[PDB]
């Protein structure tokens, strides 16, 4: 899986948006590759990170980090007031099958677009 | 990018089930997840367009339920749901990633 | 979010022209200005718009020479000029907004030439 | 909102399948709210457990898959493996409602995408 220009679509609260991302390499320590946004400031962009480990166990780990900016007075580069952030840690066996793995990711990715957890996220309102 | 629609002048009067037909000449599969880049505005001879449709299969907020449309690769479509007194006039179809560029009738 | 003003200009002859978009209640910062223009007849094509996050120069082709997309920031209007005259100016020139890469949202009323 | 059945449609490798579950509770401890599949045995059974705190606001979402197998010498079947799955967002106290849609939006459309169907299935780094 080689990387590349990823343009996520129907992004959004109102599915309107979409945003275009591009690698920026991979970590040599730990071997993280990242991907950001073309935010013409580094300090500014939204970013991604993915990284895949090797057993006695596989363990997939998927980051995201978003922060939001503010021109407060006093100064005239902006900084970073506030920072949203998600995480996502799969930890499937060695003798797992690609068809679990592949129900396992599905029905993680259609579960964030079910009624509960559209709401549970927008609002913040608990289950009960 | 060019769009290349179905002829100028359709002959539906009332109640037939009358679909649009629209067909490019490029993939329109920009969005690395399969999502398609169309949307149809519908143009009144007086005033400004209206959005219907983006996505190609999803419906714009405050819309009538009779549009509806279906996508594949290049061939494209939007079959509205039997025609009323007051759903006439030009249906524009535009493909909206890099450079827009409309195209088409009535 | 609403955006209007127009002015039905019938100045004739290839001097210059100021068209003007008065747009409202929304906020430049990830959203493009594209300025559509319908001519007469059929098929309106695409003339330009102005993204700060994407250049806020992204000039259609054959259309390079009679374009110029200036936006100002403090009040949140959009103008543009046609440097020549001679059979470009035909109808409506729509003036349009939407979201980065997303769909044309709402449309103000045209000016006519 | 109070928790009811779920139905989430076109899943698996093809996109053919159908996974229906439904709603075992909240543990009051902890305050967790669990969903379950009716897998007509207790031990075999998906699951899915999500819990939002109150402070920093942390949203956590739990996915529990075990597999059977047919235990030799034996007639009970026994969970040989299971695949994990967690989700732990983060947002802060003054973050807004459009900051929060567009993160969620991220993680559902990005899991589907052309590098995550390759790194999660065929386990090969990016």
């Amino acid at each position: 899986a080689k990387l590349e220009t990823v343009t996520l679509g129907n992004i959004g609260k109102d599915g309107k948006q979409t945003l275009v991302l591009n690698p920026r390499g991979v970590n040599p320590t730990n071997g993280v590759a990242s991907l950001s946004q073309a935010g013409a400031v580094p300090a500014l962009e939204k970013r991604v990170t993915v990284s895949v480990s090797q057993p006695k166990n596989y363990k997939v780990q998927v980051k995201i980090q978003n922060p939001t900016a503010c021109t407060a007075n006093g100064s005239c580069d902006p900084s970073v007031t506030r920072q949203a952030y998600a995480d996502v840690t799969f930890s499937f066996t060695q003798y797992s099958t690609d068809e679990e793995r592949a129900f396992v990711r599905t029905e993680l990715a259609a579960l964030l677009a079910s009624p509960l957890l559209i709401d549970a996220i927008d609002q913040l309102n608990p289950a009960y | 990018i060019v769009m290349s629609q179905s002829p100028s002048s359709l002959a539906v009067s009332i109640g037939e089930k009358v679909t649009l037909t629209c067909k490019s000449s490029q993939s329109l599969l920009f969005s690395s997840n399969q999502k398609n880049y169309l949307a149809w505005y519908q143009q009144n001879p007086g005033q400004s367009p209206k959005l219907l449709i983006y996505w190609a299969s999803t419906r714009e907020s405050g819309v009538p339920d009779r549009f509806t449309g279906s996508g594949s690769g290049t061939d494209f479509t939007l079959t509205i749901s039997s025609v009323k007194a007051e759903d006439l006039a030009i249906y524009y179809c535009q493909q909206y990633f890099r450079y827009p560029a409309f195209g088409g009738g009535t | 979010v609403q955006l209007q003003q127009s002015g039905p200009e019938l100045v004739k002859s290839g001097t210059s022209v100021k068209l003007s978009c008065k747009a409202s209640g929304y906020s430049f910062t990830d959203h493009s200005l594209h300025w559509v223009k319908q001519s007469h007849g059929e098929s309106l094509e695409w003339i330009g718009y102005f993204s700060p996050n994407n250049g806020g120069t992204i000039y259609n082709q054959k259309f390079m020479g009679k374009a110029t997309l200036t936006v100002d920031r403090s009040s949140s209007t959009a103008y543009m000029d046609l440097h020549n005259l001679t059979s470009a100016d035909s109808a409506v020139y729509f003036c349009s907004t939407g979201w980065d890469y997303g769909p044309f949202d709402s449309w103000g009323q045209g000016t006519t030439l």
